[PDB]
């Protein structure tokens, strides 16, 4: 062997133009029933990737929403919402995967705090207040130094946005909305929560409550 | 013991008996009980 | 049609593709078994020729093949089934075991749906068809002409194992020239065990 | 599966539809729906989790 | 045994519910998911897939098993945690995996 | 498939009403002898390969409850018409129909049933060419291939 | 009435419906190896419930 | 179900060596008396008894005592098995390389 | 004798669940270090980290080149599910500059 | 997945417009798409040869496909 | 059944029941062990689909 | 079944009596060598004594 | 310990012990800690195992949460501590390398 | 004893071991190695040497054998009848003697050919010493042979 | 056991010998429904292994099929360019 | 519970995978993987031919397309060219496509004639009675 093999040659155009595919023969295996099977395959695509219908009128493919056989037999003249079909893919390639579980997204809020309860209220109300606590900060920066710039070199993601997403995720869009109403409330007079906040005055003492707090945590490889 | 040094006697090492001399206690005992069994139905 | 009642012994058994409207709302059912399944021979009336009103229709008898029984009522189908012209290769066939199938005990209910045998007459007036002696001259067997010709195929309707075709199922080749339980063999079989018996 | 270009009276097809269509003892849910009928439907994937 | 279940629930369900009620300044989080913790994860769970085979074919347990890993991904639960494996072998026979930890993805059984 | 059951079993029992030719009877005895050797006459367990232990036992699944036990039971049932013969001509209950001509029973069916349902077990050892099983079935086919003047799966 | 109609019924019924019916497949499908199953009969027609 | 298992991995991956051990195994058999056992043997070139180079004669000594390799792990000792034995080869008989243990 | 079997069964049950820290360390000094050596090497598995392509083919060319120790990937296989936080022109910078070893 | 059975269709107003695909697909990719304005579509290519197999019969047979070659380019001037 | 419905009447072999109250040997034990071995059924089939 | 006898080999009365027959053949063959085509038995010959002579030695 | 190797904690062995002792009963990074004890089994002896382990440490962090490419190579700090949560792959990756250093054998 | 079979151990050379191979010849160790061999592991040969050894063996020692210990069976059948008289017949008991006898004067016959001939067959057979020569087998395929034959001893009882 | 502990322990009531003469005819009445569970059971098992090789070798075939398809095309234009080669020797020639 | 189910159809094995070139496509996409390539195309072993684009200039769409706009890397990943490294990488899973090329043609090259017997029943053959 060279001491270049596997090294790719100069001006390889990855062209199988003319060439001799009569040596790979011993290289794979097919069996007796290989003529059959191949049909099945072309069956069974021609029958499960074609949700899409050639139009006469048209001279041309569309397609309409999942619909009922009911509707698909007994409605068939009268069908609605044709759209020109576009393709699986813009570049024809295939998009038969088999999918999964992208990996999870970091937490500000934990869903732990309440976990035990399968309605997330509290949650909602946890998640809503620590970003409007963000919010207060960040609220009147955000068209000078964050997403809402006129020009993309001063662009910044939004400190909140993981938080507000959180919020989001946790509460739907009526508890979302009254909550979006007491935080107009509070930004209008710019009511900071600690500015009216006294209760850990009257909450029992804790292990972290300590004086020393950077202390207490005892850290180990 | 008797059986290692048995199976040692013909090429094996100490380590390669023991594996084969399990099994023909093993089996030997299996025998036994199909023999006693024979022996409670007549 | 050149198909008539006089001339039929010279088209009798041949393959012909015709063009006409099959009629599947007055579709019968002819009692049938294919394969260990009960199910039906499907006739419908098939319309060549007819007037504008459509009151007055001509055309012939035409075996679509074997439908199961859970699907021979119309509303059990998922398919608005097509009456326009259609080009069907058929073979033309007297419709002898057919009629020779009901047996003893057994006669058949028009008027209604219900149907033992294949009476070639009750067939041709439930048709309505106005050349009736025509209509009452023979059937046409839907076929697929792509099939070995002998009687020992032993595949008789155009099927695989798995039966991805789409009822009903027309016949091979070998399905027209098969007489259910009375071919040769099977009659060599009986006279075999009555010979037996007798001696 | 075919697009085609109608020669009936799509009005007059659904009109007989709807006044009297076959029906029987034993028909399936497919194709008599009555009650279960809405002009969308969600569409979600298969195997795979969705809150 | 029906007064033994009530003690349990109102020990670690109705009482402490009681210790926060409040926003915490410090370690509120921390407070929290101890709050919850005792509450959420209870011991049945290790049980229902420790015994896994009891309903669970073989070809269910290994499409099951796929879908768990799949389910309990997310690091952050202590339910997963007191929860047996997923990655094990169907007790009767098992037809997918050959080997525990013989894998092509991490977080995929297969 | 259940379909694809009932219509193996019909075709194999039009096959054999009609008859069997002389050399679909040498490309059946060929058959027979490869399916009785490698699954009855040898212990399925006993292939290296997973694969070709599952299938070679669903084979000898098939092979039991379609010529075994079919066998049994159709010589049990000539058996019970010889024990009620023997009952009724002797006026008492007698015991020796029941060995002697449900094993007479057994022996005429099995071929029979065989017979019937060669190629189905053959076809169902078609495990692949990368397997000792499959190579030699394959081999089988081939030789039945030259025999028959076909080509089959 | 009590025992041999109560514990045979069903399954000579599931056993018919799978010998003549094909346990009531829609059998126009292509794979059967990437089909469903029809499953024979389940429910016990027998029981009250 | 350890005497089922075993006895299932015997039967159905036990051969016999079905060849001849070649003169290279057996040269390498009667030189494992200079394999040593729970310490590494230091093996010193001298040019006059072994020949070659010294790197060459390192490089055969690693492969044939230190990695472990087996003598029909080797290439030409596989190419002289399927030489020796090519009467057993046709027929469709297949050599087994590595002793059953 | 049934009481005293079900406070045995009890105790073991809270012993187990409370000593864990003190059970693990008595029994991990039962055995030497050879015998608990060949038991970790037995349970050894990859868990699905650096599954690359495994060469089947004889004539593959990936083969030798797996085969070779001086061979790199494009990627490390933890940086293969790695979001990139560089630009595409870095990229494609650094990709039209980049050299094959050997 | 409950996939019903049809046939291809060898429809002959989708066999036309799947195979104008394929010869614009053809006369792109045989200068490596060099051209102007690329109107191929790969995909459909795909069901050229689930629908139409007399179609795809005639583009494998070397005499056709010189004649569908001779065609085009007359009719490409 | 069998027995109430053929030797229970009157006219077929009655009994003279004697007895003034009953004495039971952990009689709710055995009537509870049927049920009991359903309640374990029923929450492992719950368990597993949950 | 049918072949228990050899198993009562490990007897050593059993080995005895094999022995007293086999030397009893080959005298038998010895007397009779001068026939043509019997090669009759060698005593200086090491196989031949140590094939009669170990032929039940290590028996399990 | 949906995610581990072992039906029960207390078949993992020393390592599990360890393993809970690093956090508080409440922190669901044991069960991280845990997979540690996975990935060091026969490696953490071998001196590129022991590299290896830490290589599916920060694999299996990468695949639970979304990382970008030099997040996990610039940690300040590995050390951990009781209330340390796995709520980012930060944190993930300290409790499955404190879970690796734990493996005797 | 009953549970297992052992007619393989005192025929066919499975008796040989070192003992036989340290004091010989190397001439005589090589045929002693050879003769083991081709008895216990015939697959370690060319099928042409395989079945030229078999036919070298079976007209003397295998067949030669089996024919000895048909014959000396047919002497344990001087009279088939036995216990018989007019009144009573015994052919289970008959049946059970013959069950008796036959197969221990066969074991008889075929220990004593086996006894006197195999000895003269190894030292004194050209064949054996020609493929011995073709083979020249060393100890350490004895060693090997050695194993394979005891570990398909142990396969047959398994199976 | 104990044959007066087991014949007044259920609320000292006998049904001794209806117990005793339960075991027999139960001893079959089950055979039915157990080998007609077993048909479930093995019908359940096949529909499983069904779901699992359409959910992991169902989108594979698809690829396949594409990739059948593609090579198809590949061919054709091998074809096609060879055509186009003649065509530029011969500039007119050729139609 | 325990034995609820009375019985475990342990009999009826995984379906077996019986498609023609299976096997050989699995290598060529495990080896593309190796790769590392943006650029999906290249799942097809057709890709030098049905997007010869990729060895030029990338643009594989004429501005038909809809994966919104050039504000992050992972964008019109098909309209990004190859580079030099995935080029090299690429080129040495060339084998592989090779067989899978010509498993492929060989395939096609197959076509359904009359001694086909067996066609009918080739389900059986396929293995799917379990
Ligand atoms: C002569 C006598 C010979 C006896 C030999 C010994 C018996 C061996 C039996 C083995 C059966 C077995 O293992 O099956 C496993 C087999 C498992 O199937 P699988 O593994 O899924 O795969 C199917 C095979 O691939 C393919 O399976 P298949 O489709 O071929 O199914 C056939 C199978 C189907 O199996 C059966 O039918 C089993 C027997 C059913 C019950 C028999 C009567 C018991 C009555 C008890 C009291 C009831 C109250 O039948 C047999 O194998 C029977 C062989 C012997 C026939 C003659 C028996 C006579 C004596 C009966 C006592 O079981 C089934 O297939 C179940 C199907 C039947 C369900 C129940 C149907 C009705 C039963 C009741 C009948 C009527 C009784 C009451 C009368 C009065 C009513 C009012
Ligand atoms: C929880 C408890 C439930 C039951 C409690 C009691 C209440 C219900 C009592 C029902 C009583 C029986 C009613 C049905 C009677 C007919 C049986 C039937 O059709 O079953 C359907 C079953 C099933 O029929 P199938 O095969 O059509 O199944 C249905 C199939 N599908 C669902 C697919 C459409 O049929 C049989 O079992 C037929 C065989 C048995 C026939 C028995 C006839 C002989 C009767 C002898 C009586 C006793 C001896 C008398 C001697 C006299 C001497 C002088
Ligand atoms: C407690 C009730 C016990 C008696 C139940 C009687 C039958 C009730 C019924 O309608 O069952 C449906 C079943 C029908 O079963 P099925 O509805 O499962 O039928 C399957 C076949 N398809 C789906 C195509 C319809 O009825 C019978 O089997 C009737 C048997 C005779 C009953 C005679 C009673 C007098």
């Amino acid at each position: 062997l060279p001491a270049d093999y596997g090294k790719m040659p100069a001006g390889y155009n990855f062209l199988t133009r003319g060439k001799d595919w009569r040596e790979y023969d011993k290289d794979f295996i097919l069996r007796t029933d290989a003529v059959w099977e191949k049909f099945q395959l072309e069956h069974f695509f021609r029958n499960y990737m074609k949700c899409f219908f050639f139009d006469h009128g048209l001279k041309k493919y569309q397609m309409f929403e999942p619909e009922d056989m009911y509707t698909v037999v007994f409605e068939g003249w009268a069908l609605d919402d044709l759209i020109t079909f576009p393709g699986f893919t813009p570049t024809g390639r295939t998009n038969s995967y088999q999918i999964g579980l992208s990996p999870r997204q970091r937490t500000v809020v934990p869903t732990q705090t309440f976990y035990q309860m399968q309605d997330y209220y509290m949650l909602c109300g946890l998640r809503f207040e620590r970003w409007f606590r963000c919010d207060l900060v960040y609220h009147d920066q955000r068209h000078t130094k964050f997403d809402q710039v006129k020009n993309q070199k001063n662009y910044k993601t939004y400190p909140c946005y993981r938080e507000y997403y959180e919020a989001q995720y946790a509460c739907q869009d009526d508890m979302f909305d009254f909550l979006m109403e007491l935080a107009y409330a509070r930004r209008a007079a710019d009511n900071f929560e600690s500015d009216f906040a006294s209760h850990e005055l009257t909450t029992l003492p804790t292990f972290y409550d300590t004086p020393k707090a950077a202390e207490r945590k005892t850290y180990t490889y | 013991g008797s059986c290692l040094l048995i199976f040692i006697q013909l090429v094996f090492s100490g380590i390669v008996v023991l594996l084969l001399d399990d099994m023909l206690n093993k089996g030997y005992g299996l025998g036994s009980g199909i023999s006693l069994f024979i022996a409670t139905n007549i | 049609p050149p198909f008539t009642e006089k001339n039929i012994n010279d088209w009798l058994y041949k393959t012909v593709s015709i063009t006409g409207r099959p009629i599947h709302g007055k579709g019968m059912m002819i009692p049938a078994k294919s394969y260990g399944l009960h199910g039906f021979e499907y006739l419908v009336p098939f319309v060549t020729k007819e007037n504008e009103d459509g009151s007055v229709q001509e055309g012939l008898i035409l075996n679509l093949g074997f439908i199961p029984r859970e699907y021979a009522p119309i509303w059990a189908r998922a398919r608005v089934e097509n009456v326009e012209e259609q080009t069907f290769t058929c073979v033309v066939t007297d419709g002898k075991h057919l009629s020779e199938q009901g047996g003893l005990f057994a006669s058949n209910k028009p008027c209604e749906n219900q149907w033992e045998y294949a009476d070639l007459d009750q067939l041709a007036k439930h048709t309505g068809f106005v050349n009736q002696e025509q209509v009452r001259s023979c059937i046409l067997e839907h076929v697929n002409t792509e099939t070995p010709n002998d009687e020992r195929d032993c595949r008789h309707i155009d099927i695989c194992s798995d039966y991805k075709e789409d009822y009903p199922y027309k016949f091979t080749r070998s399905g027209v020239l098969q007489q259910p339980g009375q071919m040769y063999w099977d009659l060599n079989k009986s006279a075999s065990y009555y010979s037996l018996l007798g001696l | 599966k075919l697009l085609k270009q109608s020669i009936y009276d799509q009005t007059t097809q659904y009109k007989l539809i709807k006044k009297n269509k076959k029906r029987g003892e034993l028909i399936p849910v497919t194709l008599a729906r009555r009650i279960l009928r809405t002009k969308k439907t969600l569409v979600l994937p298969a195997h795979v989790n969705i809150t | 045994v029906c007064g033994i279940y009530v003690i349990h629930v109102i020990y670690n369900y109705m009482i402490p519910y009681y210790w926060v009620s409040t926003p915490l300044k410090n370690d509120e989080f921390t407070r929290l998911r101890m709050k919850d913790y005792i509450a959420s994860t209870v011991l049945e769970e290790v049980y229902g897939i420790s015994y896994a085979e009891w309903g669970w074919l073989p070809h269910d347990f290994a499409y099951n098993r796929m879908r768990g890993l799949a389910g309990y991904m997310h690091p952050d639960d202590p339910r997963a945690m007191c929860t047996s494996t997923f990655h094990r072998k169907h007790k009767y026979i098992e037809h997918e995996v050959e080997k525990v930890g013989d894998y092509h993805h991490m977080t995929y059984p297969k | 498939s259940c379909t694809t059951r009932r219509f193996i079993d019909e075709k194999e029992k039009l096959e054999y009403s009609r008859g069997y030719n002389q050399q679909e009877l040498e490309a059946s005895k060929l058959r027979k002898d490869f399916v009785k050797k490698y699954i009855v006459d040898f212990d399925t367990t006993l292939y290296k390969t997973q694969v070709e232990r599952d299938w070679a036992y669903i084979a000898k699944r098939e092979y039991r409850y379609e010529v075994q036990l079919k066998s049994i039971g159709y010589g049990g049932a000539l058996a019970n018409a010889v024990l009620l013969w023997r009952i009724y001509a002797n006026k008492k209950m007698v015991f020796w129909p029941i060995p002697i001509v449900g094993a007479l029973g057994y022996l005429y069916f099995q071929p029979v049933f065989f017979q019937k349902s060669n190629k189905r077990f053959f076809d169902m050892c078609n495990v692949g060419e990368e397997y000792y099983l499959g190579r030699e079935r394959n081999k089988i086919l081939r030789e039945c291939n030259k025999i028959l003047n076909v080509e089959d799966f | 009435i009590v025992l041999t109609w109560g514990w045979s019924s069903f399954q000579i019924g599931g056993y018919n419906y799978e010998r003549f019916d094909d346990n009531g497949e829609r059998r126009n499908t292509l794979y059967w190896k990437l089909s469903p199953v029809e499953f024979p009969q389940s429910k016990l027609w027998n029981r009250p419930s | 179900t350890y005497y089922s298992t075993n006895k299932e991995a015997l039967i159905q991956n036990f051969e016999p060596l079905n060849r001849k051990f070649t003169e290279e195994e057996v040269e390498q058999f009667l030189r494992n008396e200079g394999r040593s056992q729970e310490e590494k043997r230091n093996w010193i070139y001298n040019p006059h008894i072994h020949g070659s180079t010294e790197g060459e004669w390192k490089a055969d000594i690693h492969e044939k005592f230190d990695s472990g390799k087996a003598p029909w792990e080797r290439e030409h000792v596989k190419a002289k098995i399927l030489e020796t034995n090519k009467a057993k080869i046709d027929a469709g008989e297949e050599i087994q390389l590595k002793p059953f243990k | 004798v049934y009481c005293t079997v079900l406070a045995y069964y009890g105790w073991w049950l809270y012993d187990r669940y409370y000593l864990f820290g003190k059970n693990a360390t008595q029994d991990i000094r039962k055995d030497t270090t050879e015998v608990w050596e060949k038991r970790a090497a037995l349970n050894k598995r990859n868990w699905g980290y650096n599954a690359h392509y495994k060469p089947e083919l004889e004539r593959s060319m990936k083969k030798v080149l797996y085969a070779d120790p001086n061979y790199k990937f494009p990627i490390e296989w933890p940086e293969r599910y790695m979001a990139e936080t560089k630009t595409l022109e870095q990229v494609m910078d650094e990709e039209e500059n980049w050299e094959y070893y050997k | 997945m409950e996939v019903k059975y049809r046939g291809p269709s060898d429809d002959k107003l989708e066999c036309e417009f799947l195979e104008n695909n394929l010869l614009s697909c053809l006369r792109e990719k045989s200068v490596q798409d060099n051209v102007a304005k690329m109107t191929c579509r790969p995909e459909f290519l795909v069901w050229f040869f689930l629908e139409c197999p007399t179609k795809a019969a005639v583009y494998h047979d070397p005499k056709g496909l010189r004649n569908i070659f001779i065609q085009d380019k007359i009719k490409q001037k | 059944i069998l027995k109430v419905a053929r030797f229970r009447v009157l006219k077929m072999r009655p009994k003279i029941s004697t007895s003034y109250r009953p004495h039971g040997k952990w009689g709710d034990f055995l009537a509870c062990i049927i049920p009991l071995i359903w309640c374990i059924n029923i929450l492992t089939n719950s368990n597993l689909i949950l | 079944p049918l072949k228990f006898w050899w198993g009562l080999n490990k007897f050593e009365t059993i080995q005895g009596i094999h022995s007293i027959l086999g030397n009893a053949a080959d005298l038998v063959v010895s007397t009779l060598s001068f026939i043509p085509g019997v090669q009759g038995r060698n005593n200086a010959s090491y196989i031949e004594n140590s094939i009669r002579v170990t032929r039940f030695r290590g028996f399990d | 310990m949906a995610q581990t190797a072992h039906q029960n904690r207390y078949q993992g062995g020393l390592c599990y012990a360890q393993c809970n002792e690093l956090f508080s009963f409440w922190n669901p990074s044991i069960q991280q800690c845990w997979k540690g004890c996975d990935f060091g089994v026969g490696r953490v002896n071998d001196p590129e195992g022991r590299i290896e382990a830490q290589q599916m440490c920060k694999r299996w962090a990468a695949e639970l949460y979304w990382t970008y490419k030099g997040e996990l190579d610039t940690i300040k700090d590995l050390r951990v501590h009781a209330d340390m949560y796995p709520t980012t792959p930060q944190n993930v990756y300290r409790a499955c390398l404190a879970g690796v250093r734990r493996q005797k054998f | 004893f009953l549970f297992y079979n052992q007619q393989h151990k005192t025929r066919n050379g499975y008796f040989i071991n070192h003992d036989n191979l340290m004091l010989a010849s190397l001439e005589e160790r090589k045929k002693l190695i050879f003769y083991f061999i081709a008895n216990q592991v015939p697959e370690k040969l060319d099928p042409v040497d395989r079945v030229k050894f078999n036919e070298e063996l079976s007209d003397n020692l295998s067949t030669k054998a089996r024919l000895i210990g048909s014959l000396t069976g047919l002497i344990g059948l001087v009279g088939f009848p036995y216990i018989s008289t007019r009144i009573y017949s015994r052919p289970v008991l008959n049946i059970g003697l013959s069950l008796l006898i036959c197969p221990f004067l066969y074991y008889v016959g075929n220990q004593l050919t086996y006894s006197v001939w195999e000895p003269k067959f190894i030292a004194n057979n050209n064949t054996v010493c020609e493929l011995s020569k073709k083979y020249n087998f060393t100890v350490f395929d004895f060693a090997q042979a050695k194993k394979e034959a005891h570990l398909k001893a142990l396969r047959t009882e398994l199976v | 056991r104990n044959r007066y502990w087991w014949y007044r322990s259920l609320y000292d009531d006998y049904v001794a010998r209806e117990a005793k003469l339960a075991f027999g005819i139960a001893a079959f009445i089950w055979l039915p429904h157990y080998y007609w569970g077993i048909h479930l059971n093995r019908a359940f098992e096949v529909n499983f292994s069904h779901r699992n090789y359409a959910h992991e070798w169902g989108p594979r075939r698809n690829r396949l099929a594409h990739s059948l398809e593609f090579e198809q095309f590949d061919m054709i234009l091998e074809n096609w360019q060879d055509l186009e080669d003649e065509y530029a020797q011969r500039g007119d020639g050729m139609l | 519970a325990l034995f609820f189910m009375a019985n475990t159809a342990i009999s009826v094995p995984s379906v077996l995978d019986t498609s023609p070139c299976m096997k050989q496509m699995l290598a060529y996409e495990d080896c593309v993987l190796d790769a590392n390539v943006p650029q999906q195309e290249v799942i097809h072993p057709q890709w030098p031919t049905i997007w010869p684009r990729l060895l030029t200039d990338g643009k594989l769409l004429e501005f038909d397309k809809v994966p919104f706009h050039p504000e992050n890397i992972y964008n019109y990943t098909y309209m990004r060219p190859l580079t030099k490294k995935n080029k090299q990488y690429l080129y040495e899973c060339e084998e592989e496509r090779f067989v899978f090329k010509a498993c492929l043609r060989k395939v096609i090259s197959l076509k359904k004639t009359d001694k086909h017997t067996s066609w009918d029943t080739a389900e059986v053959a396929n293995l799917q009675l379990t």
